[PDB]
This record gives structure tokens, C-alpha cells and sequence, in this order.
């Protein structure tokens, strides 16, 4: 207990939400100046949104551990807002982006995330820099489980752009930037564990150090090791559904557990899946151009029971995404360069110094009419 | 004839509000009825019936739920096939033939076909239920060997193929861009497209770099 | 000077012809004498042992320096023409403005002089009867 | 820069009169045609030859050169500027 008032608070004013903004608030005139003259702060809308996200992710493991089907915030954060968010005339504020990951966000608690494109196409508002670390980090990991890998390259970089120009002044983040640039780096580094080795997107953002932490983890990958299925699945665990609280823990009968295994026990086998192309990719390209006695050689310095291998050679070698050609009269097998890329950060680097240069020249210029 | 107007009930009720009451579901296991009689397809409203089983266990059907990862089965190559895969909870997953249907795509992304073709327990008439399974699976099939050939010899085509004759290999091979070349040799593409150069040659053009050219000139 | 004055015809010599080509020292007195004036003073001068091969320019990163001797003199190196060759456009055409000899461009040129010196005479004894006064100003701002 | 765009201008100009005396030349205007077709040929000449591939290694890295002191001028002079926001208090 001592959360029940937690809910009850805010939870009173997410009532109203659906009743007032969907109802009768194009006209509203009343509640409009009462906010204008009566308070301190000026940030609400986005405090009522998003601190509503927080408090309904601590009472939905709450309610659905004390009532399964059609749970109470189950129902006032899904089957209230999604048609009550955007459909009406116009409300020319920064909630635009915000309501829509609002409602892919509550299509992602569950996991039937299919809309990429459709919510891509329609925006005609700015974005705010709390929406551009979430919708990055969502579509991807939904990318990452849809398997756009040669796109997952550039979903993740799209979040990693690195340039805070710290703006707090009272935690306008809400307590979520070190936490989640934790997080996508960590499946960007995950999907240079799982997709070996083609990006090449962390060696240009970030340094060695941290590189050969998971670089202790994607050499295990490569011949023999049964816990790199174990190690890509429990470093994504606080990062499938995030559960954050429970308020009552009775064993007896658990009946916690039944939404974990829900999720948890069916995500984990397809985590048995994801290195199997690292299984695939357990050759990277050494030996390259052979005849047909070297493929039949490369049969047995493989592995033993060479003579059929073939059968399970293309087990070796089709998960999605090998190609050669080969040939049957002088035997060709063919060769898919690993090529270079070349700096372009030096570029960044000067927009990098740059906007720091005015910056660092902007803030403190005020500084010199503000003291002096 | 049938597709057109069952497809004005799932496009144009369920692309809203209704999505939360079950009596969608009154009609949309009749859509899972309409996929294996008619070949339909609305795969996010077949994604909506298992919507309705992890939030609500009360109405989990088990004729319903076989045939949807079967039938998504078909939708292999499509990458759909892994978010689906889990959409079943586990506590529905320890009846027989979910155990095989849920093996069965296991061994296709690996490509066992000697299970798929010629071990396959056929006991079962849903997979005669679903029209025209041979010709999607191939499908998916003539698709994925058209990465990894420029040269195979027919007998070893049709033997990974499933044990069909010359009398229908050169109908399918017809359909995809094949040609025999004979003796045994198969035709798909030509060497120079998947060499892939991302190449070293790559460049800085005039406006990508006229942004910051312009402040320090 | 050999080799300021063959590296700007040859290209790759190799280096048995080139112990033949200077009776009065050995291979390895030689060697030594190759590599200073190339590293310093701004030779192209290198050496591939494996077919025993010299090569002279074939390096097109080169800045060049500003201390060489510039003596007996041909067509350098391209790593001194691939710079430089914006140059040779801007030179050329200008002297082939004359070699045309084009008269539609001649009649802008006059009609721009004639404008010009009759500016003068339209102008005259009106800025030097304000250079007066702007003199006059100078004896009223230097005493204030 | 606009001066160095204007020596495009000083090209694009004297481009011009080359250009419209060879659409003069080729046709009919061919008397004293030696004088200005020994120039031509020679100008054609005098610019060297390679394959664009050696062009690159050149250009494209000096590129990065230039591209690499405008980084560095500007890490210099912010924490020339940082240790005047330093020194300033």
C-alpha cells in the first residue's frame, strides 16, 4: 500500500481528461483563465500527459496484478484515450507528436507494434526533444524484433546525436535521458553483438573501452558458447515491458507471474534465434574464392560428416541473408566486399564546436547583462 | 466475389474505436474462416483476434488460434512471422498440434525440407483446410533461392524442392525468371550486382559541406 | 642535377641503367647521394628494389616546397601540374580574348571609354570646388 | 568566396567568347583559322591526364585536411573562449 492515493490523485484529473478535451473543451473559456492568472508554472500540458504515463506504469502492475481482465488503468489510459487524442479541431500546442507516442506507446505495452509508416506520414508540428529519444528507441526496438537489421544501423545512429546543451533548470527530461541513452547504445552495441560485425555505427560514435565490455560478450558469439542466447535476452529484460512496481507480493498463489509468462517465457526462445545467424556468420570471410574441391573443402574443415554436408551446409549458411553464386563447371564461389567507410566526423565535428562556440557565447552573453 | 465485401467489415469497423469490445471477434474468427476457404488476407485484424487472448484468457479458441501461425506461415518470407510467433502466450502452447505447428516454423527459416516434405505428419486436414499452401510456401521458397544460386543442376533443385518432376519444374521455373540452361544450370541474375561495393570512393560533394562554408567563408 | 633534370622526362628507370649511367662512384655512394637531395630540396625521386625500378613523380599527394632549385628547366612532374592547373585555363583564355579579335565586345569596350573620359569633363570643377571647401574644413576641425 | 566564385565569372565570361567564334569557326569563319587553332589545341594540351580514381585520393583527403583545421582552429579558440570564461570571473 501507501500508493493508492498515488493513482487517486492524478488519476481523478485523467478522468476529466477524456471528459473535458474530448467533450467540451474547443470552447472552454473558464478553466483557460484560471490556469493563466492562478499558478506558478507554466509546463502542465506536459506534465499532465507524460507524469500520467509514469503513475499508470506504477498502478499497471499494480491493477493487473490484482485484477486480470479489463483492469481499471488498463481502461482509463487504453480504451479512453486514443480516439479522444487526436481526432478534434485543432489544438495548436506541443502535444502533437507527444499524443501520437502516447498511442503507439500504449500499442506497445502490448507488443502489436505494425504502424511505422503510417505515423511517420503524418505529423505537420516541431517535435520535442523528450519525443525524439522515445520514438527512436520504440520503432527500433520494434526494428529490432521485425528485423529491419540493415535499417537498424540507421534508426539507432538517428538517436545518438549527443548534443544536450543541458537545459535543467527543474527536470525536464523527467529523470530519463541518462537512463535511456543507456539503453540504445546498449541494443546499438546488442546489434553489434547479434548482426556481426557490420556496424561501424559505434566505432564512430563512442570509444574502445566501452566497446571491449561488450566485446568480452560478442566473442563468445562466434564457436561455443550456450549463454550468448542468455546474455542478448537478459540485458533487453528491464528494457521488453519495464515493470517498475508491485504493491502486493503474495506467492501463495503468485498471479503476478501469469502476465510474466505472458511476455517473458515465449520472448525468450526467439532470443535462441538471434544467434543462430551469428552461427550463420560464424565464418566471417576469410577464404572467400574457392573451386568446387574447396567448397567440398570447406565441407570438411567445417565440420565432420562431410559427404552429405550439403543438407546441412545450407543449414550453415541461408538464415537470411548470404549471397554467392556458385559455379559447377570450375567451381567459382564469389567474394561481397567488407570496404571501408571513410571520416565524416570531422564535419560533425566542426557543427559539433561551432554550435558550442555561439552557445557558450550565447548563454553567457546574457551573463554579462545579468551581473553587470 | 467474397473478399471485396467482408473486407468493408474489417476496414471500415475495425480501423477504430470498437477495438476494445470483443464482438469484433463474432466476425473475425469468421475472417480466420475466411483465409483458409478464400486465401484472404488482413493481417493486423488477424493480429486483433490474438489481441484478444493475452488481455483476455477468457476466450482463447483453439481451432482459431492453429491455423492464424499457419496461415502466417504463408506469410513467410515476411518478417511478421516473429511478432506473431509470440503473440500466443506460452500457457497455450502446451497442446498437440500447436507443439508441431510452432517446430514447423523453426525449421523453415533454417530450411528443413526433408520434415516439411517428405516426414510431415499429414494427419491433419487443416493443411489441405488452408487453398493453396504448396504453391505459397514455395513461394516463399523460389524466393529465397534466387539469393544464393547462379549455377544448380536440376535433380538436386527438385530433390531440396520436395520430390515434384521435370513435368512441373519447368512450370513453376517459368513463373520467377528461371531458365534451364542445360545440364543442369539455372539462371537467375549475373555476377557484378552482389560484389556490393560500399566503396572507398566515396564523397564530400559541393553542398554537403557549403553549410559551415558559408560562416567562416 | 641528373636527377633534377631526369625526373622531369623519365618516369621509371631502373637503377642498373643508372650505375652505368655515372662511371665515378659506386652502387652505395650513390644510394646515399639519391635519397638526401629527395627528401630535402624537393626532388620526386623513389626506389622500388623488387624489380629494381626508380620512379620519378607517380605520387600525386605532393605539396611542393619553396626551396628547390629551379635550373635547367623542362615540363615538371604532374605533382606540379595537377596544382596549378586552374592557372593554365585562366592564362590562356584571356590570351585567346585577343585571338579572336570578337567585335561585339570591342563596341562595349569604347562605349565604356567614351562614357568614361566625358564622365570627366561632365564632373570637372565639381569636386575641386568641394576639396576647397573640404579644405576649408580642415582649418575649421583641426582648430576645434 | 564570392571571389572566388567571381573568378568563375572571369572564366564564365572569356568561356563565352572562345565559345561562340567556335560555333563561328566550325561553320564558315575559317580564314585566319591556324592562329586561333594552334591556341586551342595547345590549351586543350597543356592540362594533364588522369583517370578519376587518382583524383579522389587527392582531393577528397586534402578535404579532409581542410575539413580537419577547421575542427581543430575551433577546438583551439572554444577553449580559448572557455578559458576566457575562465579567466573573466
Amino acid at each position: 500500500q501507501w500508493l493508492w492515493d498515488i493513482i487517486d490523485e492524478f488519476i481523478y484529473q485523467f478522468q476529466s481528461f477524456s471528459q473535458y478535451r474530448c467533450k467540451t473543451a474547443k470552447k472552454s473559456e473558464e478553466e483557460i483563465d484560471f490556469l493563466r492568472s492562478n499558478p506558478k508554472i507554466w509546463n502542465v500540458h506536459s506534465v499532465l500527459n507524460v507524469l500520467h504515463s509514469l503513475v499508470d506504469k506504477s498502478n499497471i502492475n499494480r491493477q493487473l496484478e490484482v485484477y486480470t481482465s479489463g483492469g481499471d488503468p488498463e481502461s482509463v489510459a487504453g480504451e479512453y484515450g486514443r480516439h479522444s487524442l487526436y481526432k478534434m479541431l485543432g489544438y495548436f500546442s506541443l502535444v502533437g507528436l507527444l499524443r501520437l507516442h502516447s498511442l503507439l506507446g500504449d500499442y506497445y505495452q502490448a507488443i502489436k507494434v505494425l504502424e511505422n509508416i503510417e505515423l511517420n506520414k503524418k505529423s505537420m508540428y516541431s517535435r520535442v526533444p523528450e519525443c525524439q529519444v522515445t520514438t527512436y528507441y520504440y520503432v527500433g526496438f520494434a526494428y529490432l524484433m521485425m528485423r529491419r537489421y540493415q535499417d537498424a544501423i540507421r534508426v539507432f545512429a538517428n538517436i545518438l546525436l549527443y548534443i544536450q546543451r543541458t537545459k535543467s533548470m527543474f527536470q525536464r527530461t523527467t529523470y530519463k535521458y541518462e537512463m535511456i541513452n543507456k539503453q540504445n547504445e546498449q541494443m546499438h552495441a546488442l546489434l553489434a553483438i547479434a548482426l556481426t560485425m557490420y556496424p561501424m555505427r559505434i566505432d564512430e560514435s563512442i570509444h574502445l573501452q566501452l566497446r571491449e565490455k561488450y566485446g568480452d560478450k560478442m566473442l563468445r558469439m562466434q564457436k561455443g558458447d550456450p549463454q550468448v542466447y542468455e546474455e542478448l535476452f537478459s540485458y533487453s529484460c528491464p528494457k521488453f515491458l519495464s515493470p517498475v512496481v508491485p504493491n502486493y507480493d503474495n506467492v501463495h498463489p503468485n498471479y503476478h507471474k501469469e502476465p510474466f509468462l505472458q511476455q517473458l517465457k515465449v520472448f525468450s526462445d526467439e532470443v535462441q534465434q538471434q544467434a543462430q545467424l551469428s552461427t550463420i556468420r560464424s565464418f566471417l570471410k576469410l577464404y572467400t574464392t574457392m573451386p568446387v574441391a574447396k567448397l567440398a573443402g570447406f565441407l570438411d574443415l567445417t565440420e565432420q560428416e562431410f559427404r552429405i554436408q550439403l543438407l546441412v551446409f545450407k543449414h550453415k549458411m541461408k538464415n537470411l541473408v548470404w549471397t554467392s553464386g556458385i559455379s559447377a563447371l570450375d567451381g567459382e564461389f564469389q567474394s561481397a566486399s567488407e570496404v571501408d567507410f571513410y571520416i565524416d566526423k570531422d564535419m560533425i565535428h566542426i557543427a559539433d564546436t561551432k554550435v558550442a562556440r555561439r552557445y557558450g557565447d550565447f548563454f553567457i552573453r546574457q551573463i554579462h547583462k545579468f551581473e553587470e | 466475389a467474397m473478399f471485396e465485401q467482408m473486407r468493408a467489415n474489417v476496414g471500415k469497423l475495425l480501423k477504430g474505436i470498437d477495438r476494445y469490445n470483443p464482438e469484433n471477434l463474432a466476425t473475425l474468427e469468421r475472417y480466420v474462416e475466411t483465409q483458409a476457404k478464400e486465401n484472404a488476407y488482413d493481417l493486423e485484424a488477424n493480429l486483433a483476434v490474438l489481441k484478444l487472448y493475452q488481455f483476455n484468457p477468457a476466450f482463447f479458441q483453439t481451432t482459431v488460434t492453429a491455423q492464424i501461425l499457419l496461415k502466417a506461415l504463408t506469410n513467410l518470407p515476411h518478417t511478421d512471422f516473429t511478432l506473431c510467433k509470440c503473440m500466443i502466450d506460452q500457457a497455450h502452447q502446451e497442446e498437440r498440434p500447436i507443439r508441431q505447428i510452432l517446430y514447423l516454423g523453426d525449421l523453415l527459416e533454417t530450411c528443413h525440407f526433408q520434415a516439411f516434405w517428405q516426414a510431415l505428419d499429414e494427419n491433419m486436414d487443416l493443411l489441405e483446410g488452408i487453398t493453396g499452401f504448396e504453391d505459397s510456401v514455395r513461394k516463399f521458397i523460389c524466393h529465397v533461392v534466387g539469393i544464393t544460386y547462379q549455377h544448380i543442376d536440376r535433380w538436386l533443385l527438385a530433390e531440396m524442392l520436395g520430390d515434384l518432376s521435370d513435368s512441373q519444374l519447368k512450370v513453376w521455373m517459368s513463373k520467377y525468371g528461371w531458365s534451364a540452361d542445360e545440364s543442369g544450370q539455372i539462371f537467375i541474375c549475373s555476377q557484378e550486382e552482389s560484389i556490393k561495393p560500399k566503396n572507398i570512393v566515396e564523397k564530400i560533394d559541393f553542398d554537403s559541406v557549403s553549410s559551415i562554408m558559408a560562416s567562416s567563408q | 642535377r641528373l636527377l633534377q633534370q631526369v625526373s622531369q622526362i623519365y618516369q621509371s628507370i631502373e637503377f642498373s641503367r643508372l650505375t652505368s649511367l655515372v662511371p665515378f662512384v659506386d652502387a652505395f655512394q650513390l644510394e646515399r647521394a639519391i635519397v638526401d637531395a629527395a627528401r630535402h630540396c624537393d626532388l620526386q625521386v623513389r626506389i622500388d628494389h623488387t624489380s629494381r625500378t626508380l620512379s620519378f613523380g607517380s605520387d600525386l599527394n605532393y605539396a611542393t616546397r619553396e626551396d628547390a632549385p629551379i635550373g635547367p628547366h623542362l615540363q615538371s612532374m604532374p605533382s606540379e601540374q595537377i596544382r596549378n592547373q586552374l592557372t593554365a585555363m585562366s592564362s590562356v583564355l584571356a590570351k585567346a580574348l585577343e585571338v579572336i579579335k570578337p567585335a561585339h565586345i570591342l563596341q562595349e569596350k569604347e562605349e565604356q571609354h567614351q562614357l568614361a573620359v566625358t564622365a570627366y569633363l561632365k564632373n570637372s570643377r565639381k569636386e575641386h570646388q568641394r576639396i576647397l571647401a573640404r579644405r576649408q574644413t580642415i582649418e575649421e576641425r583641426k582648430e576645434r | 568566396l564570392q571571389q572566388v566564385g567571381g573568378a568563375s565569372a572571369r572564366i564564365q565570361d572569356a568561356l563565352s567568347t572562345v565559345l561562340q567564334y567556335a560555333e563561328d569557326v566550325l561553320s564558315g569563319k575559317v580564314s585566319a583559322d591556324n592562329t586561333v587553332g594552334r591556341f586551342l589545341m595547345s590549351l586543350v594540351n597543356q592540362v594533364p591526364k588522369i583517370v578519376p580514381d587518382d583524383f579522389e585520393t587527392m582531393l577528397n583527403s586534402n578535404i579532409n585536411d581542410l575539413l580537419m583545421v577547421t575542427y581543430l582552429a575551433n577546438l583551439t579558440q572554444s577553449q580559448i573562449a572557455l578559458n576566457e570564461k575562465l579567466v573573466n570571473l
